[PDB]
């Protein structure tokens, strides 16, 4: 196989804590080319970066860095894993409700200059709970900040925060993001915690397209420059060079209803993970798959949303929608905000599914559970977790999310 | 030692916390590195200030690092070029090391040291003490 990112670690935590810092100062060391170090994402604008934990071999220290950040000798390569960072509290809150596929655990990064349960620390601990991700790490940041009295008020504190949660048997390590106070520690755990879990690579193959490009650029060569390439998390099984595979929803057709998206196949041509070519990918970090396919067709990210698998096992698209409606309990926000009204029949939502978001329309009502048609169809497995999400004003509010149950 | 020992964990963590954050004795003015590798190429755009609050010279620490580090780095507009690929925090090591044994007093911590030259050879020291430690290391 290949060094590949092996499992995806979620930066969760307030919108100050000090993720970002982290993120960036675990993973600026690679990132070699047409990504300078950092960006967040598309609609579910998470954002993924790998990171090579490795062992120091004459001290003994885990770090992510080639040169023994300490010592200065060489480190062995031990594993590749990928953050999920995401500047935007709904976002990342989005991402995880809807796509709780694509993490193996998370980060939970609480500065210790702040009381403990901070508004929107609570959401994620609250959606990470709701996912049950339970490979859960504890960073106490910022303990520069903090005597030793403070401190120990503010472990207590998230020791509260954390009992009967997923993340009550989570470690709580003191670190300082900006001048590495225990990053090695750290390190360490995400291999203590959070280890590659056991995958049965042939399970039937399930990609979630996160965007789809057109690398063709007036270079001009017309040989066999190539088609289009779709970027996604392989969440099941494995892709190889050479696999014919089929896309999901697909590409549209001339009106002979009004809409209609017809699941188109093709032929994979080269696979970039781990900032190489490989012949087979598998989970963990983003998948770059060559296809056959016109890059017109997946030029301006148009692929984005869809999943791939080989023809034939893949999910069942969808056209209408019923859900089991769970509104959320949320605290960050401000009053109006807060306390959401619940959906009406006619209201206009704003759907996340996988790496596919889609504008729905109530047309139905019951008991904790409701109906809505598709402004796009969606790829979804029956028992799937969707976000609802509603306006609010200007913007889009993440207000619950919803069940997949059949028609 | 153990995850859930916070306490030898918390101590652990002030041991590499810096001097002029770590103990009594507190030069504070040292903002963090920032640092941005570019291609095949680390930059650290925040070393002025990082001289300029150690009250040392600049290509001082251009210096000490290349030789704590193998690589090669030039000075320019408060910034500097290091020609591979180095972690925030593998640069953050070394800084805390610089300050350490060229930027404080061993005898009365100061971040009042300053280089001197009394002969060929390098004593460099204290404003505030007298001590004149010799710092070629
Ligand atoms: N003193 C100190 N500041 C930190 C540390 N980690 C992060 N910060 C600062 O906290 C602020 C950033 O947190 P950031 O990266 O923006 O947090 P985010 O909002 O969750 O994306 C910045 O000013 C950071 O440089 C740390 O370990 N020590
Ligand atoms: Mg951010
Ligand atoms: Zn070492
Ligand atoms: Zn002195």
């Amino acid at each position: 196989k290949t060094r590949q990112a092996e499992v995806n670690i979620g930066m969760v935590g307030h919108v100050d804590h000090g993720k970002t810092t982290l993120t960036k100062a675990l993973t600026g060391v690679w990132t070699d080319t047409h990504s300078e170090e950092l960006r967040r994402g598309i609609t579910i604008k998470i954002g993924f970066a790998d990171a090579e934990i490795r062992r120091c071999s004459n001290c003994g220290r885990y770090s992510t860095s080639p040169i023994c950040p300490y010592c200065g000798h060489e480190t062995e390569f031990i594993r590749r894993v990928s953050f999920i960072d995401s500047p935007g509290h709904e976002a990342l809150m989005t991402t995880m409700l809807a796509g709780a596929s694509l993490m193996d655990g998370a980060i939970l990064v609480i500065a210790a200059n702040e009381p403990c349960p901070r508004p929107q620390t609570r959401e994620h601990l609250m959606a990470l709970q709701i996912i049950g991700q339970k490979n859960i790490i504890i960073a106490q940041n910022k303990i520069e900040l903090v005597d030793k009295e403070k401190a120990l008020e503010n472990y207590r504190q998230i020791k509260e925060f954390i009992k009967g949660t997923v993340a009550e048997n989570a470690p709580i390590i003191p670190i300082s993001a900006l001048h590495g106070a225990n990053i090695d520690v750290l390190v360490k755990a995400i291999e203590e915690f959070i280890p590659t879990p056991k995958r049965d690579s042939n399970k039937p193959p399930k990609m979630l397209v996160l965007r789809s490009f057109d690398v063709n650029k007036p270079g001009t060569p017309p040989e066999k420059l190539v088609g289009g390439v779709l970027d996604g998390s392989i969440v099941q099984g494995k892709l190889k060079v050479g696999d014919e595979i089929e896309i999901r929803p697909g590409v549209p057709y001339e009106e002979h209803g009004r809409i209609k998206y017809e699941p188109i196949t093709t032929e994979i041509v080269s696979l970039q993970a781990g900032g190489q070519f490989v012949e087979e990918a598998y989970p963990g970090g983003l998948v770059g798959i060559g296809t056959k396919l016109d890059p017109y067709l997946t030029k301006g990210d148009l692929m984005a949303g869809n999943v791939v698998g080989k023809p034939g096992k893949l999910p069942p698209v969808w056209t209408d929608l019923r859900l089991e409606v769970h509104l959320l309990e949320r605290v960050v926000g401000t009053e109006q905000e807060l306390n959401v009204e619940p959906i009406k029949r006619k209201e206009v939502l704003l759907l996340n599914v996988g790496t596919a978001r889609t504008m729905g329309l109530v047309t139905a009502l019951g008991k904790d559970e409701i109906e809505l048609k598709l402004q796009i169809p969606v790829c979804a497995e029956p028992g799937e977790r969707v976000a609802i999400s509603r306006q609010i004003g200007s913007r889009w509010r993440l207000i619950g999310y919803g069940i997949i149950k059949e028609l | 030692i153990d995850y859930y020992d916070y306490e030898k964990l918390l101590e652990k963590a002030y041991q590499e916390l810096p001097e002029n954050v770590k103990h009594h004795k507190s030069r504070f003015e040292v903002p963090g590195a920032l640092v941005t590798i570019e291609g095949n190429k680390t930059i650290i755009e925040n070393f002025k200030d990082i001289a300029d609050a150690l009250n040392r010279d600049p290509q001082h620490l251009l210096k000490f690092l290349l030789r704590e580090i193998a690589t090669a780095g030039t000075l320019e507009g408060r910034r500097v070029v290091l020609q591979g690929r180095f972690t925030p925090y593998l640069i953050a090591n070394k800084l805390k090391k610089y300050i350490k044994e060229y930027v404080i007093c061993p005898v009365c911590g100061s971040p009042d040291t300053k280089i001197i030259k009394r002969d060929r050879f390098h004593f460099l020291k204290c404003e505030a003490c007298g001590a004149e430690t010799p710092i070629q290391h």
